[PDB]
């Protein structure tokens, strides 16, 4: 019936943004409310945030 | 109301250094050191690859016939390269490598303005000898994280779809910690000595940066003086 079929393959990267549900392994769910700039990050004596 | 002053920027390594300020008053060095931190993490003219039109690549979801890595990967390793520009803000280069070997970052058409911090940064892995991969790398300058996402809205109608873009993160600075402690001078109970411990990727010079960033604070004082 359909002698010629053309299946297209698109490609779309979907990144990480505020609103995506993320969790862990030990059963700790959650949703990122607002991915903030590394400038608001609490750092230790070292400086590494 | 004694003015502030720095000392010799103690260069421990080419990547990270430490400045020290003796003339600080009670409270200033603390909140101003935090205020500088944000500035030394935002209004910094960084350099980032934006458009890379590759030889036999119409899209990054392919692999050059003759390379070990993947094109998507290679583009991230291009973001892994720290480069400096002096005159122009933008410059187009051309990678030309052929022969089995970890492609160092010194085989490119080296312009006098293009300035790599470490020409030993392998971008990709050539596994064949008859494969001469070429790629024009359009790198420019701006500040803060400016992704190709927010930039494809104007697009300028990029019909030449051999031109594969990448996200331009314009941030030289890295890890900023400040060591506040008693500044020991003989004429005062105790002042403040800000030992700014900084980490950089190795592109823009610290002093250049701090006077330039303080001038941006000057911009941000303009209306604070205006009533």
């Amino acid at each position: 019936g359909v002698l010629k079929i053309v299946k297209v393959y698109l490609a779309v990267k979907r990144r990480i943004q505020p609103g995506d549900k993320m969790a862990g392994r030990h059963g700790n769910k959650g949703v990122i409310s607002k991915i903030n700039p590394i400038e608001d990050m609490p750092y230790d004596e070292n400086g590494t945030p | 109301f004694l003015k502030p002053r720095l000392v010799d920027i103690e260069q421990v390594s080419s990547t990270h250094a430490k400045v020290t300020l003796e003339p600080l008053e009670r409270g200033f060095g603390h909140t101003l050191g935090n205020a500088l931190r944000r500035i030394l993490l935002s209004s910094m003219p960084g350099c980032a690859v934006t458009e890379v039109e590759i030889d036999g690549v119409l899209h990054e979801y392919s692999t050059k016939e003759g390379v070990q890595e993947d094109i998507l990967e290679i583009l991230l390793n291009l973001k892994g390269l720290a480069v400096r520009v002096q005159g122009k803000d933008e410059v187009i280069l051309t990678l030309n490598k052929s022969g089995i070997g970890p492609v160092t970052a010194a085989d490119i058409t080296h312009d006098g303005d293009v300035e790599i911090v470490k020409p030993q940064h392998v971008i990709c892995h050539l596994t064949d000898e008859n494969a001469s991969i070429s790629m024009r790398i359009k790198v420019q300058r701006g500040r803060g994280y400016v992704p190709a996402s927010t930039r494809i809205h104007s697009e300028e109608d990029e019909r030449p779809i051999g031109r594969l873009l990448v996200d331009a993160c314009y941030s030289p600075v890295e890890r900023i910690a400040y060591n506040v402690e008693a500044a020991r001078v003989e004429q005062r109970t105790d002042l403040d000595k800000l030992v700014i411990e900084m980490e950089t990727n190795g592109t823009i010079d610290p002093e250049e940066a701090i006077r330039r960033a303080a001038t941006i604070l000057a911009e941000q004082l303009e209306a604070f003086v205006d009533l």
